[PDB]
């Protein structure tokens, strides 16, 4: 060779990195921005609770992205408004481009009361438009799930701007539903595809009431190290507990138990 | 003091440790040469000659030691010459003692003396020893010693049933071990560390002798250890005057004289120094130092010296070795035995053919290990704390019996096990120490324990020590063995943990204190012995000879230290000293000052578990390692692969900390020496470092972290990480199948109720299903339910439910098994509420009940979580969400009553000159409230509530409502009630002097004797009485015309209806209300209340019209409160009290400083301890006796008559103090001295709240929890004993304010906030508390039908709330329904028992009527729960024997108190008493009074507790004793009841019935009437009829007296009894034969009983029974009081025709000997 050198290898898996960004997502919780309107009104405003918020964005990943079912009503007198009240997390895994979700909407005898909302996410880097894969994936649940109406549903982005996550809701379009619930085009540019499919719709930030989650009543709802074990057709119920933080232990338990080897 | 200076204490350090060497040179004894070798040079000092033989001593004869301690000596002949130079000073003085003396001298066994001296101190009269009464400690340096000396102490102790005991690790659950162990073997910082927190109930107060074993280590870094200690014991003999003897071993070194001093030895009798010709076997020493540096020659060098040496011994002498690793073991074993084989030299070893050569060949086949089986047929073995235990009996065996030759092992051999060799070799003296992170020398104790085992002592006539070491080391090594290597102290660096320590103990509390702590630290004598070496010249020894200067300079250097660090708050003026809750972790856990720092700047509630194991790693114990290029290729292929990920780089030694730690979790093997030996110290440290975070960040309320943190603690001590299965932790399993079971990444508690089938195939090992399934029931498991209680709108009470659903198993659980309760918040943030829970074997199958409160608001959160965690077990967790979707909050509460500015009504406005003179001297007006009330109370029947603070003249208006009952009836009668006995004192005395003094009305006071009370109630016109004893009267109303003809009931501090007590209270009123609706001739009532919420639901209750109750809040109290609230921050209770001690004195300046203040403490120990404490801080303001506002003269006619000495001096500065340990007298004086301004402050205990008749200008609540010992817990103070407290703030005629300042933990400041600034909600608690009123009203027939029952539900408070209140109750809806559905529940569960218990038939599931038993529990206000009993146990045969037993074990005392101190008091009172028990448990309530109730009959007389327990006791034993009179009666059983009847005459007596009548007489001597006995007198009757002159002739008494004897003659019963059959001749067989018996009193019921050992005032009680005493059978009984005359008429059945001779009884219930028996016949037809 050029043995004059000599060089070992020596591992540095990308997940530690991670690991480490992660444990200071807290940080950006104290800097969180909703972008105005200037679409402007349509119909129904979300309004998001800053207790679940902040710990949505402290569960995540800045790589791969989570994601949340909505739920909630409407304050009492008040149709137009939309209070969220619990966020669900189901099992899944993501990427920096889209998150995998069972087939199985949540059903628990808790959110039965309230009204589903759509789906909330954290995204890698703020977008002006919504994605394809978000129009794609919101209008393919609501093809499967007629509970999801296309004028009562959202999409809100939570993206991790520098210091700071700025949210952003969507909702469809008819058009959007009707091309997105037909694409199997996975990429950034899928045929077909343009910002007429959605619209911006309104939210805001409230500190005046709490939201809550659930969570599965036996797994947690991070697979993004367990993948194989992670399937559309995957069965699951809840109980209303919080959720652990995307490196938690129970998350990653090959990691815990093929170093003690040996 | 000023000006100070700040040192360097880094600089003073003596950097070596125990390898300092202050000798400058060594001399050798003659005969000692240096031989010049090969690049090593060898010192050889030659044996010593003993010292013969003293002027005048020989050995003494175990013979002649005292006979007490010659158990302890069982098996010897002689002690040895130190012994018996010692047996005088150890066995017959109690000197401190100081033995210097060599290895092996005997040092042990003059402990023993010590420890057999003060064993003998506690042998009571049988020889049995008052075990209960002291504490021995014995501090051993080494682990493996105090083994040792647990067996060797133990076996020769074992013959005085004496437990000596090592503290076996975790105490947090297992301080069982030392209230059961008397002697205690520990090292000195497991010593420390138990006294460090102390709190209490500690034991240590019982230590009565301390041993400090190889006290040389003062000189090691250890040292300070010692000093910490000793400081500590004796600076506390003099703060508690409670002596402790000081015992201390030392190896013979200089400076010895100084260790004395230290030890408070007098060198003149304590003090004895035996030099090394005293050692057991002399001792030829040869030390090899190398000179050689280089580091591998030098390595071979050591092993030819090493062989070279062995050769001159070999087959000639066995040879111990000794090397400092559990792996040198074998490689130097088999490096020896290995080049033997090279040239041919193991036949010197072995003898071609021994009897050993094949007994260590028979043993190694069979010896089971790689190492041993080896070199064991060659004559070698190894000796390890590495390899097995029965392996090691065999080399200690093969060993002992001259089988082994060469023996290679470490220094843990010489401390733990007694093995001695002739040859003993010390190969190389380094050691590599994690601590400091490097190589260095052994430590001296070592070596000093090595080569003492050199020379056997009865087989050798010299012992050889060889040392082989570096050149450079040899006039150290020369010098610790040859008595010349001086006693240092190294505490100057320890300084400042040491001084937190004294500081959280409260010991030190000012700088001042901390000079006077360290004048007791062996360093000071050292510094003023020789101050050179401690940094200080001559020249400034000298303007400083007590180094008064010097040590302030070095308590200012280290509380600077400290106050920078956050332990202690340190004020540079004053030099006062301040605790913290950091301060406090670091001591308890033992944690150095500059790691708690670390902690503090970083712990942050987001910290994720990568940053968690960072601080970790910075913690200053681990400041000395470093990362060595050698290690870093495999910490480099460990960070690679960490499951936590590591920020640093592998160059900072925070990441090989890091690593180490993960490593250590994960159970790797990692090869690098230094590593694992590193691995090892930063992981033992981890334990008790990690519990500190735990601790910190529990207490802080940071959920996440908590949890983290927790789990970490369990992590390290499990050696596994959460992701594995949770049955690893059960260790006798193969690690096999969990593994399996790991690999199916299933959730582990779907394993639960899956059968033993289905996990055997799951898993795919059927072969053991059963298994698996018997360990997943094992593992521990609760389940959690919960009972939601509103109390407002922004407090929730919560009653936890925990009921295990685990199986138990003592093999596996032990004892007891610990958890935490953690109530989070909505996001698992913050813990708003946690406690430690304990569940015991005892009770690991009941349900256990947790309350608390927790914060609540608006809009109503989603849900909080219960979590209950377990301490110990991994994965082993439950959470209960609490969702708040179905809460039913209360309403918020209405507005008060308006206070209305009304003109001020003047004491005219009576319009009564007569009713004028009760208030007109005392004040012109009455106050606002009284002016608003008046006329309604006045001028109306309306019945009227009244809700104002304490302190606001609430009772007077009820004056108003009884003055207007006697203008409407002359003769009219008022029942008041107050909840509590001691207020009914106070009203009474107030009243006394109103209305009877001088107003000629009668005003009584209920006693809780029933006919006693029945005549009060007749004649008085004000009837004041507690709840309980107006229940028992009221519950017999329709019979009892002088209970329902009462004009005016007033019950006072009705809020009272929610507390502990409050059912009888709401029962009585509700009964006055029903009463008064059945009579149709209304009962007027008046309700007083402190401020309620909820006012109008009494009032609606009571029958009060909206206009007729004011219900003020408490911004309206006349004279204004100002409440201040001051939170702290410590969790542990003794520390908290004393982070509240000065803030009390500068609430006083603040608050009060001239004006007189109440202090109240939690308990009467603390009421002393805070009276000196205010002193002490008042003399440090150099403002002493400001408090005293009399003349130091005016006091000494009140002083003189106290017996408490401390209560004079706090008196004679202006401080008293109450409790009720005080005779009633000194309280009293007390209460004067306080009311007349003679002094300012008196220190009260909570207890005492309620009975104080004083007031003052401020109030300090210091603290609001008590410790209550029947619980083993803290209690929170009632709210209602604090609104009590605060009220003792108020001087109408006196202040313009009150002040009040409650300290308390700041978890509870919110709650005092939300219920004392705010009017206070209260609730029934009745529905709890039903059977026995249920069984009351059946019995009085109010109660006929389960109908009947849901009726009278109607009438109570609990009513009316469970509609306002509904889930409090456990009512979902308010619906009609909903209540007439829960009403009949509770109607259902109450009758159902009732009928189960035998007091109540039901008949048709409907009809309900009573049964005997019941009526004998209604009418004699016994539990049906006791009366149930009563009716099992009680038999036809019974006697006074089981009499006594059946009535002990009633429920009325199952809150007897068992006091730990009484264990062994209560066992010799089982012998000094006449009826001895069956198997007792003497931690019984009912065993107790059993024996107590001995006592009393006996008058035995008691120390002051168990004689206030014996005055409770006897408070309940009338009717209990009544009762089984009524139930025996019932039952036809004659003898004993006429014992039963007897029983009544000795209680109230205090007597036995073979005791002499005449012992019931005043001022009679039991000695004299066995002088009675001896000239013809036997009964009382005698010595009534006895001439005069005489009869002053008789008693040899005085003259008082005489009167006195001459009083109770003439109130002792003599009755005279006709009787008659009437109609005795036309009797004839099932007919009715009644029997006339007529009573008439010689004399007046001149009075009540006189019977002065019992409590209460009594009336002559009496029976008449018909018995068959030929057949035991009671026919007929009547109960009658007695006045002149009365006439008896008793029924009964006649039998068949006879011939029939009865026998008729007349029993006092009062007098012994006053009964009478005539026996007569009826001839029936």
């Amino acid at each position: 060779p050029l043995g004059s050198m000599t060089q070992t290898f020596s591992s540095k898996t990308e997940w530690r990195v991670r690991a480490i960004s992660a444990a200071n997502l807290h940080l950006r919780t104290n800097h969180i921005y909703v972008s105005s309107d200037d679409i402007k009104e349509t119909g129904y405003t979300y309004i998001l609770p800053k207790n679940v918020l902040k710990k949505f964005i402290c569960i995540s990943d800045l790589r791969a992205q989570i994601a949340g079912y909505l739920y909630g009503v409407s304050p009492p007198d008040n149709p137009q408004v939309k209070e969220i009240r619990c966020i669900v997390m189901v099992p899944q895994w993501g990427t920096h481009q889209t998150v995998h979700l069972p087939g199985q909407l949540p059903q628990h005898e808790y959110l039965k009361e309230m009204e589903p909302l759509g789906w909330i996410h954290t995204q890698p880097n703020e977008s002006p438009q919504l994605s394809p894969q978000d129009v794609t994936t919101h209008a393919k649940i609501m093809a499967d799930n007629p509970s999801w109406d296309g004028e009562k549903t959202i999409i809100i982005t939570c993206s991790f701007t520098p210091g700071s996550c700025t949210l952003t809701a969507y909702k469809l379009t008819p058009s959007g539903y009707e091309w997105g619930r037909q694409n199997t085009d996975k990429g950034n540019n899928p045929k077909g595809y343009l910002p007429s499919h959605y619209e911006r719709v309104q939210m805001l930030l409230s500190d005046r009431f709490l939201g809550f989650f659930m969570v599965p009543a036996q797994s947690s709802w991070n697979y993004n190290f367990m993948g194989v074990r992670h399937d559309p057709n995957m069965k699951y119920e809840l109980q209303l507990a919080n959720p652990k933080e995307f490196y938690h232990e129970v998350h990653r338990p090959s990691h815990f138990l093929n170093f003690a080897l040996l | 003091l000023a000006p100070r200076q700040v040192l360097d204490l880094e600089d003073l350090v003596f950097t070596q440790g125990s390898h300092f060497m202050a000798n400058k040179r060594c001399q050798l004894p003659d005969g000692s040469f240096r031989r010049q070798r090969k690049g090593y040079e060898e010192v050889h000092v030659p044996a010593l000659k003993p010292k013969p033989f003293g002027s005048e001593e020989q050995l003494l004869p175990v013979e002649k030691l005292p006979k007490y301690a010659q158990a302890g000596f069982e098996g010897f002949k002689t002690l040895n010459r130190i012994q018996s130079k010692l047996y005088r000073a150890a066995l017959e003085t109690d000197e401190n003692l100081l033995l210097c003396a060599p290895t092996g001298a005997g040092k042990t066994n003059v402990a023993l003396m010590c420890m057999l001296r003060e064993i003998g101190k506690h042998i009571n009269m049988d020889g049995t020893i008052n075990v209960d009464d002291f504490k021995i400690i014995y501090i051993a340096p080494m682990r493996s010693l105090v083994q040792e000396m647990v067996g060797s102490f133990g076996k020769r102790l074992a013959t005085y049933g004496i437990t000596v005991a090592e503290l076996t690790g975790d105490h947090q659950l297992c301080k069982e071990e030392i209230s059961a162990t008397q002697i205690i073997v520990c090292t000195p910082e497991k010593w420390d560390i138990i006294t460090r927190k102390g709190g209490e109930r500690t034991y240590t107060q019982l230590v009565r002798l301390i041993i400090l074993d190889e006290i040389h280590l003062l000189h090691d870094d250890r040292g300070p250890v010692l000093e910490a200690l000793v400081a500590r014991a004796i600076r506390n003999i003099e703060m508690t005057q409670e002596d402790v003897r000081l015992i201390g071993l030392s190896a013979t070194l200089p400076n010895y004289e100084d260790v004395a001093t230290f030890l408070r030895v007098d060198p003149a009798k304590g003090l004895f120094y035996f030099d090394n010709s005293f050692r057991p076997v002399p001792l030829e020493q040869t030390y090899v130092g190398i000179t050689e540096k280089k580091a591998i020659k030098r390595f071979q060098i050591m092993n030819e010296i090493v062989y070279e040496k062995i050769m001159e011994h070999a087959g000639k002498n066995q040879v111990l070795v000794f090397v400092h690793s559990r792996k040198e073991t074998g490689k130097t074993a088999r490096a020896i035995r290995d080049m033997c084989l090279e040239k041919d030299t193991l036949g010197l070893f072995l003898r071609e053919g021994s009897a050993s050569t094949e007994v260590l060949r028979t043993e190694a086949e069979q010896c089971k290990n790689l190492e041993l089986k080896d070199l064991l047929p060659y004559g070698f073995a190894i000796h390890h704390a590495g390899m097995t235990r029965v392996d090691r009996t065999l080399v200690e065996d093969l060993f002992a019996d001259k089988h082994i030759q060469v023996l290679v092992s470490t220094a843990t051999l010489a401390w733990g096990v007694n093995l001695p060799a002739h040859t003993v070799i010390i190969k190389g003296t380094q050691v590599y120490s994690p601590e400091k992170g490097r190589w260095t020398e052994l430590g001296a104790l070592d070596i000093l324990q090595m080569l003492g085992r050199a020379g056997r002592p009865q087989y050798d006539t010299k012992g050889e020590g060889i040392l082989i070491t570096s050149h450079g080391e040899l006039q150290y090594y020369l010098s610790l063995l040859n008595q010349q290597l001086p006693i240092e102290s190294q505490m100057v660096s320890k300084l400042p943990d040491m001084l937190n320590a004294e500081i959280v103990l409260g010991n030190v509390q000012n700088a001042k204190d901390a000079v006077n702590w360290l004048g007791y630290a062996y360093l000071y004598i050292r510094m003023l012995r020789s101050p050179t070496l401690y940094g200080i010249s001559h020249d400034d020894l000298k303007g400083d000879p007590l180094l008064d200067q010097r040590r302030l300079d070095l308590v200012h250097t280290a509380a600077l230290m400290l106050d920078k660090n956050n332990l202690v708050k340190y004020d540079k003026k004053t030099g006062n000293f301040q605790v913290t809750e950091l301060g406090r972790i670091a001591s308890h856990y033992y944690i150095t000052n500059d790691t708690v720092q670390t902690y503090n700047q970083l712990l942050k509630p987001t910290l994720s578990e990568i940053e968690l194991f960072r601080v970790f790693s910075l913690s200053s114990e681990f400041k000395n390692i470093t990362v060595r290029e050698e290690e870093k290729l495999e910490l480099q292929k460990l960070l690679e692969r960490v499951p936590i990920p590591v920020k640093e780089s592998i160059e900072e030694p925070s990441a090989k900390i890091n690593v180490l730690l993960q490593a250590f979790i994960s159970q790797l093997k990692l090869e690098g020496f230094a590593l694992m030996a590193d691995m090892v110290y930063v992981t033992q440290s981890a334990g008790r470092l990690m519990r500190a975070i735990f601790e910190i960040v529990l207490n802080r309320g940071w959920a996440q972290l908590t949890d983290k943190t927790l789990n970490l603690c369990k992590m390290i001590d499990k050696r596994m990480w959460q992701s594995m299965c949770p049955l690893r932790q059960f260790r006798k399993l193969p690690e096999e199948v969990v593994k399996k079971i790991e690999k199916k990444n299933f959730p582990f508690e779907r394993l639960y109720d899956l059968n033993h089938n289905e996990i055997g195939e799951l898993i795919r090992m059927p072969k053991m299903g059963k298994t698996i399934h018997k360990y997943v029931h094992l593992f521990p498991k609760l389940e959690l339910s919960v009972h939601l209680q509103p109390i407002t709108r922004s407090t929730l009470k919560v009653e936890l439910t925990i009921t295990p659903d685990f199986q138990w198993d003592e093999k596996v659980h032990g004892s007891s098994e610990a958890f935490w309760i953690l109530v989070e918040d909505v996001d698992s943030e913050v813990i708003l509420h946690h406690e430690y829970f304990l569940l015991k074997a005892k009770y690991a199958q009941d349900e256990h009940l947790i309350t608390f409160f927790v914060p609540v608001f608006e809009p109503l959160p989603p849900q909080y979580f219960i979590r209950v965690v377990s301490d110990r077990w991994l994965s082993c967790e439950t959470q209960l969400p609490v969702s708040f979707r179905h809460l039913i909050l209360p309403e918020k509460y209405p507005p008060p009553t308006e206070l209305l500015d009304l003109q001020p009504l003047p004491v005219s406005a009576l319009r009564n000159s007569a009713f004028e003179s009760l208030y007109q001297d005392k004040f012109p007006f009455f106050n606002p409230i009284q002016t608003q009330v008046f006329n309604t109370v006045y001028n109306s029947d309306d019945n009227v509530f009244v809700g104002a603070p304490t302190g606001s003249g609430k009772t007077i208006c009820a004056e108003f409502a009884i003055l207007r009952m006697l203008l409407q009836s002359s003769e009219g009668r008022c029942v008041y009630i107050t909840p509590m006995e001691a207020l009914a004192e106070q009203v009474y005395m107030d009243w006394y002097e109103k209305f009877q003094d001088r107003l000629n009305k009668k005003v009584v006071l209920l006693t809780g004797e029933t006919s006693t009370d029945l005549k009060l109630l007749g004649k008085g016109n004000i009837i004041i009485s507690t709840p309980e004893k107006w229940d028992i009267l009221s519950r017999r109303w329709k019979q009892r015309k002088n209970v329902q003809n009462i004009n005016l009931f007033v019950v006072d501090e009705v809020h009272l209806i929610g507390g502990e007590n409050g059912p009888v209270l709401e029962v009585i009123c509700s009964r006055m209300r029903y009463i008064s609706s059945q009579i149709e001739r209304p009962i007027r009532i008046v309700a007083l209340s402190s401020s309620l919420s909820n006012a109008k639901d009494v009032a609606h209750w009571l029958g009060c019209s909206a206009t007729s109750t004011f219900n003020f809040h408490p911004n309206v109290r006349p004279v204004p409160l100002e409440l201040h609230i001051q939170g702290f921050n410590i969790s542990h209770t003794q520390t908290r009290l004393l982070s509240m001690a000065k803030p009390v004195y500068h609430a006083i300046t603040k608050h009060s400083p001239k004006k007189p203040v109440i202090v109240f403490v939690p308990s009467r120990k603390q009421t002393r301890l805070t009276a000196i404490d205010i002193l002490t801080t008042c003399a440090a303001d150099i403002q002493r006796q400001r408090f005293l506002h009399c003349t130091e003269k005016d006091l000494i006619p009140y002083l003189e008559k106290l017996s408490d000495s401390t209560l004079k001096e706090t008196l004679l500065n202006g401080v008293g103090y109450l409790h009720e340990g005080l005779s009633p007298m000194e309280r009293r004086l007390v209460e004067q001295l306080f009311s007349s301004g003679a002094i300012q402050v008196v220190v009260a205990s909570r207890s005492l709240c309620w009975g104080m008749n004083v007031a003052a200008h401020l109030v300090i609540i210091m603290d609001t929890q008590y410790y209550n010992g029947k619980i083993h817990a803290y209690v929170d103070y009632p709210i209602y004993d604090v609104l009590q407290m605060v009220g003792h703030a108020n001087r109408p005629l006196q202040d313009d304010e009150g002040r009040c300042v409650i300290m308390c933990q700041g978890s509870k400041k919110d709650f005092f906030k939300k219920f004392l600034y705010e009017p206070l909600p209260v609730e029934s608690h009745l529905d709890h508390c039903m059977h026995d009123h249920f069984n009351a009203e059946i019995v009085t027939k109010t109660i006929e039908n389960k109908q009947d029952a849901v009726d009278y539900l109607t009438w109570t408070f609990l009513y009316r709330r469970m509609t306002q209140n509904p889930n409090y109750y456990n009512l979902q809806g308010i619906s009609h329904r909903h209540l007439s559905d829960h009403l009949s529940e509770l109607v259902e569960q109450t009758l159902s028992d009732l009928e189960q218990s035998k007091c109540i038939s039901i008949e048709d599931e409907m009809d309900v009527a009573p049964l005997n038993l019941g009526m004998i529990a209604a009418y004699y206000y016994i539990n049906y729960t006791t009366i149930e009993l009563f009716s099992m146990s009680l038999n036809a045969k019974t006697k006074v024997r089981g009499l006594i037993e059946i009535i002990s074990n009633a429920a009325e005392y199952e809150n007897i108190p068992i006091r730990h101190h009484e264990d062994n008091l209560l066992r010799q009172l089982a012998q000094k008493v006449p009826h001895k028990l069956n198997n007792p448990k003497f931690n019984d309530p009912h065993v107790k009074t059993n024996l107590l109730l001995q006592a009393h009959l006996s008058r035995m007389q008691l120390s002051a507790e168990l004689q206030s327990d014996t005055e409770e006791i006897l408070s309940k034993a009338i009717r209990l004793i009544q009762a089984c009179v009524d139930v025996l009666s019932s039952n036809g059983w004659l003898s004993p009841a006429l014992a039963a009847m007897e029983l009544a005459q000795m209680v109230t007596q205090a007597m036995w019935s073979k005791d002499s009548y005449l012992k019931q007489l005043p001022h009679f001597t039991s000695e004299h009437i066995k002088r009675c006995t001896d000239k013809g007198v036997e009964s009382v009757f005698d010595i009534m009829e006895m001439e005069d002159e005489e009869r002053n002739a008789l008693l040899q008494l005085t003259d008082s007296q005489i009167a006195d004897v001459a009083r109770f003659c003439n109130r002792y019963p003599n009755i005279e009894l006709s009787y008659e059959v009437v109609d005795k001749d036309s009797i004839r067989s099932g007919g009715p034969v009644v029997v006339l018996v007529q009573l008439e009193r010689e004399e007046e019921v001149t009075g009540p009983v006189i019977a002065p050992l019992f409590p209460q005032k009594r009336e002559e009680g009496w029976w008449v029974v018909i018995g068959d005493a030929k057949s035991n059978s009671l026919i007929s009984i009547k109960r009658l009081t007695l006045q002149q005359k009365a006439k008896v008429k008793l029924d009964f059945v006649a039998p068949a025709t006879g011939a029939h001779n009865y026998t008729l009884y007349f029993m006092s219930d009062a007098y012994m000997g006053c009964d009478q028996e005539y026996k007569f016949s009826v001839d029936v037809k």
